[PDB]
């Protein structure tokens, strides 16, 4: 797996460093000297180059890459005009990161494979943790169902599994306890809870946020 | 790590091709284990510098690993290192398309892959050509046995500029042959203008749509070698030695094959040590530069040559900048060109000085085979075959870094200090 | 039009100093019309080669105008034009004052014309307190007539990098004699460390206080005349011509001299052509460096070498910028020092081709004269005597080159035309 | 014939290009380096020049030039500078592209042998095909007579030539059908905009 | 020792001219080229680098010097981020220049060894000559006791040291009378005081207020 990062902001910054801890070939292409210079360490070959521009982004060798991720976010023009080269450059997989929902509805048009709102897609994660102050980290698998890790309060210390007779009123199942460092996959009835241990609970969005307010 | 895997990788065929001739069956007389290692070398690096005569000394065993030695490193280690790995089906990922970026010294990695399918099935298309038509010379003179492995040999060393012949006299029988000296002169001119440069002009066939490269290659050989036929023809004309007995017929050819074949092939019609000093001191000049940055050939380039001479010529008209066929040229080609002058004239005069130190040899032949062997031309005045143990150990480094490059092979062990920081400009007479 | 001055200026001084050997005063012998301007144009160049001996070819008023000419030709034509202008009482103009920086090639007008006033203080105090000390041991072997002006010859003739001596033998019979050495050795190396070096030396007393060029050429000197003494007594301690039958005191005495004679003297101690290939080739590389950007030596300067030399490092070890004792270089500094050496290896390459058309000598003998000759050394191996007329008329075309500037001389007939306009990018590859 | 073309915009690059595609000498000036270098390959010559300087206008040759077109249209101070030099070094054709009607008349004035108003002239052609979308392309012969290249409507489907009628009702003459079919036609502006309504 | 100045503006390029005119080896950084180039020939180092960037940093040896000045006072952001670099790179004196009272509590959180108000400090010792001009030079010694250097008025003239009653009545000592280029260090009684002289006094901060009004 070839991969090519056009862009190296907060977040194509972030894309090269870990493709490239996990031991994979990352071409790093971004129009700031300096940025280059900075990531010549975390890829595999750092390039400055203007991706808007086609004869420059067959110079890099562009079209030896399955996977290139366009993480330029903040100037649509820049952005678009990059996607279109390389969806005209038969390109199997172009992942944008888009700004605002216009620009999620250009891209869409001109062929983006999968286009990425990271601060949109964090700032309603962190929301959900403003509201609620005992989540911790959420998946939504679905529109009604999660697993949700929540923090014990005081009322849950002390208390065994079989005393929280969750399976039944709630209908939500516990997957895991956090217990003071150390996981408990699957725990067994009964498991003691202490003062604060995360709780991977898994159930329907409506009914943990009984369990949340019940106590 | 680009250039360390290239240094390395070159040093190894070294060591292969020396265990491959030093072994009984490649070879009818004994050979010393420096001889071995200087034939070796003097293939993979691609010179044609011969302490022993080819075509005695070793068996068609042998002749055939030093074919194999001339076609691996005259293409190059990580030509044939790509295609293996085409063949054996494994993709070709960034990092192993960053060396072939470095061996063929591209700018950049576009189409670098497609370029190694294009030299390697132009290398043998005219290799295989060459050799037919050299067939219908060489076969009825040697028979079928020999004159076709003649003719394979020959082809294979003149497009790969390497000078080997199997004949003790290095193609001195065939001074006014034509066919002869058409097909080989025609080898070593395309083998050596560049890969970039044959590659421009097969898909274009208008020299208005060429490249500044391309326009310079074409443009310079053809002035280089007209100047370098004038010069052999006047200085020699009157010389007993070269030249002198020969019909006006053959006084053309032998000019023309001398004008040529200093840039780098070695092949030769007439002795150099029977020359006039004149022409010597105007070859030390020719062989000093090469032809094209990713061909067979190797010293300075032409290209190089004439980005310093045009720099220098701008300058001294109160030009502000290096224009050549109406194109600016920009200061990072600038600087490395003047490294890769600098750097060449301090290890031909480091090579020089150690030889003189060494060698006891007329001083004309001392630097007539540095120059030879940095170029890897390989002509001689009379003087590798009279070379000490320790005169080959220093040809045998200036061979290595004639071909693979003063620049490369530097990077090798030079860690490239990357900081940002700057200082204040100092004002120093350089008058 | 300044660059147009001086080559005026100086070819005229060879000219009306011609005319002054040939009369029947200045010579015992009849002096040919090409040995007179031979004798004049190894003068005002500051060179030394001598067809003839000037002892005994020339009387005392033939040697009277040789100091004439190596006192005009040593500071510069346009040195001493500054002092007669003044004495006159004519007024200094802006006008005059762009020849006198060109003169002393001044990249600032400021205070240009404040330095001739101290440079030419200097010289003629200099000079004359060094026949003082040489008067001590020339006046008793050759009495009170011929002591004092032999003493008087050398100062003048050691100061201004002349070379030139009165005896058969040029300084060959004071090997060993520490008074001859030392004030010898002092006056070409103050004399040729810089005229600018000298006003930054007397006025600041401190290290730290002077500028990057006092600073290198302080540093280049020592570090060049230290490996110059280790090399040329290393290799030529077994030699029985040179440094052979000699007492280990007197091997480190010609040493010394053998060091620092070639930049850019050609003062000798031991005879040349008897010396090692290996010794000759390090000094030829010793004598195309010069010293002093502003001195009476010629040659590429040594600021031009340290420049060059650590620009190619500087890019090898991948470094974006020139860096010397903690200062940025400038780009405008790098391409003078370039077209400086560039066109002196032109050059003296065309100085060697020309006379090994012209001379039937040893190409090692051809190769030390031209270069002696390029950077007006006057350094021998034993062609000068020997040379025919047309070979004369070459080394005098080449010494005026030399000593002028490469830079001054093709500035005079080169077309300075200034074009705003730009070009686009051109790529090209330089291997 | 050779060609100077100053100012690669979006009207100069197009004739550079165009030219260079017929194959001829085309000098390709721009102030801008970027432009000039995106050019470079669609021209005899490049120069990254400005040429409101006579110093620079002699380095170029541009005397040896016997249409010079002036493709800035929106630097009145170049665009004027610029006609007023190859009007004293006696270009035969300078050729501008203004941009208002002023600078009509400033160019006018100072020599210029042919103002151009490319996005006027299309703007107008452009407002012609909104208006009635039957026209596609027309040429205006006069002030009153033009050859519009029709569009045939439905009703003209399966209907003959001698079924129209257009040469003696309407006075129009139907010149070429390009097979709704391109129906190109001639007549008087307000014969033609008849046999639009009828059909 | 060896001093590192990070910024070469008016109070950091007078500590490079001082402390080489002293003799001492001075590093002076500074990311204006033009700066640079003027204190070039007054410190032993001068450097064109950005001090907010570690790589930058670590070239120039910076844990080779015991103090480190960053005299960065107006970009907040550049003045917090060199010294917590310097902080991490256990420099033993660091000494920064503040602009406001919040930067000067950011440079407490993050470790600042010692921080400089310098036009701060001046404004309120040119305001205090302005407040009263008899004084000329003060020093305090606490928040009550002060070492100020008056102007000598018409009536102190041709008035002796015992005529005035400055240790018994006001509790201060006079502790040097400067008179024209001559100094008199710790008077004997009795010195006369000339029209206008320097009247060195060491005494509490309320009484010297009183002998100046009064005296
Ligand atoms: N045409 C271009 N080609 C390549 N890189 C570009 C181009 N335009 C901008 N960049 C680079 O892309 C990087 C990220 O883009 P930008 O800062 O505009 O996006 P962003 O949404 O603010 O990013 P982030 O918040 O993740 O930092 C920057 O380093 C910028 O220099
Ligand atoms: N003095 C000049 N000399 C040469 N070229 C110039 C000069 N001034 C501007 N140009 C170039 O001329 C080109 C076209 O000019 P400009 O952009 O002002 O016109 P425009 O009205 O926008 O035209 P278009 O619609 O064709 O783009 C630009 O690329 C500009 O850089
Ligand atoms: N990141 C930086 N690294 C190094 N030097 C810097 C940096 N940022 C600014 N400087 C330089 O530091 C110097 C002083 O900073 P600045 O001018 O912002 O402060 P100031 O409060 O105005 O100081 P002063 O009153 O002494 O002039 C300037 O020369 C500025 O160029
Ligand atoms: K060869
Ligand atoms: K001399
Ligand atoms: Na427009």
């Amino acid at each position: 797996k070839q991969f090519a990062v056009i862009g190296l902001g907060r977040f194509g910054g972030s894309i090269c460093k870990e493709l490239h801890r996990m031991g994979h070939e990352v071409l790093a292409v971004d129009i700031n000297e300096e940025k280059v210079n900075a990531y010549a360490s975390y890829a595999t070959h750092a390039v400055i180059a203007n991706a808007t521009e086609e004869n420059e982004l067959l110079s890099l060798g562009i079209r030896n890459f399955e996977y290139v991720i366009v993480a330029i976010g903040a100037n649509i023009q820049a952005s678009t005009l990059t996607t279109l080269l390389l969806k005209e450059l038969d390109i199997p997989n172009i992942w944008v990161k888009a700004q605002n929902y216009y620009h999620h509805k250009v891209l869409e048009k001109i062929g983006a494979d999968r286009i990425i709102h990271p601060e949109k897609d964090m700032g309603v994660k962190i929301a959900q943790s403003l509201s609620d102050e005992n989540v911790l980290n959420y998946i939504d698998l679905s529109d009604e169902y999660s697993i949700v890790e929540l923090l014990a309060t005081r009322k849950l210390d002390s208390k065994s599994i079989i005393d929280l007779n969750v399976r039944a009123k709630y209908g939500c199942t516990i997957l895991a306890i956090k217990h003071h460092g150390d996981i408990c996959l699957s725990p067994a009835p009964e498991d003691i809870i202490r003062e604060q241990d995360c709780l991977v609970i898994m159930g329907h969005k409506k009914d943990i946020k009984r369990f949340e307010n019940e106590g | 790590t680009p250039p360390q895997v290239l240094a390395i990788g070159f040093f190894l065929t070294i060591i292969i091709g020396a265990v491959l001739l030093m072994l009984p069956i490649s070879t009818t007389k004994p050979l010393s284990w420096i001889d071995a290692l200087f034939t070796a070398a003097s293939a993979t690096t691609v010179t044609g510098l011969a302490v022993v005569d080819t075509g005695t000394q070793f068996t068609v065993f042998g002749q055939t690993v030093i074919m194999g030695l001339i076609q691996i490193g005259g293409l190059g280690f990580m030509t044939f290192a790509v295609l293996i790995v085409m063949i054996l089906g494994k993709k070709i990922g960034l990092k192993e398309r960053m060396l072939v970026q470095e061996a063929l010294n591209q700018p950049t990695i576009g189409g670098v892959i497609g370029l190694v399918k294009v030299l390697f099935l132009f290398s043998i298309s005219i290799e295989l050509i060459a050799a037919l038509i050299l067939s219908i010379r060489l076969v009825p003179q040697y028979g079928w046995s020999s004159g076709l492995f003649a003719s394979l040999f020959h082809a294979i060393s003149a497009f790969n500029n390497a000078g080997f012949s199997l004949w003790p006299d290095n193609l001195m029988s065939y001074v006014g042959d034509p066919t002869v000296n058409l097909v080989i002169t025609f080898l070593f001119i395309t083998g050596g203008i560049g890969f970039t440069v044959l590659f421009d002009v097969m898909k274009n066939r208008r020299f208005k749509t060429f490249s500044l490269h391309t326009k310079l290659m074409l443009t310079g050989t053809l002035m280089l070698n007209a100047i370098a036929m004038l010069t052999v023809f006047i200085l020699e004309y009157s010389n007993p030695g070269t030249l002198g007995h020969l019909h006006i017929v053959d006084k053309l050819w032998a000019s023309y094959f001398q004008a040529v074949t200093p840039r780098t092939a070695g092949f030769n019609s007439l002795d150099f040590g029977s020359m006039r000093e004149g022409t010597i001191v105007f070859t030390l000049l020719l062989m000093f530069i090469g032809a094209g940055s990713a061909s067979t050939a190797s010293g300075i380039k032409l290209t190089t040559f004439i980005v310093i001479l045009t720099s220098v010529i701008a300058y001294l008209r109160g030009k502000k900048e290096t224009v050549i066929f109406r194109r600016s040229i920009k200061y990072p080609i600038i600087i490395k060109a003047l490294a890769v002058s600098v750097t060449s004239l301090f290890i031909v005069f480091l090579g020089i000085f150690a030889l003189t130190i060494t060698e006891q040899a007329p001083f004309l032949q001392i630097v007539f085979e540095t120059f030879s062997a940095f170029g890897t031309v390989g002509l001689t005045m009379g003087l590798t075959p009279e070379l000490t143990t320790a005169g080959k150990c220093i040809i045998i480094v200036i061979m290595f870094i004639g071909r693979i490059g003063p620049l490369t092979f530097v990077f090798s062990f030079a860690k490239t200090e990357q900081s940002n920081i700057r200082y204040p400009d100092g004002e120093v007479f350089t008058g």
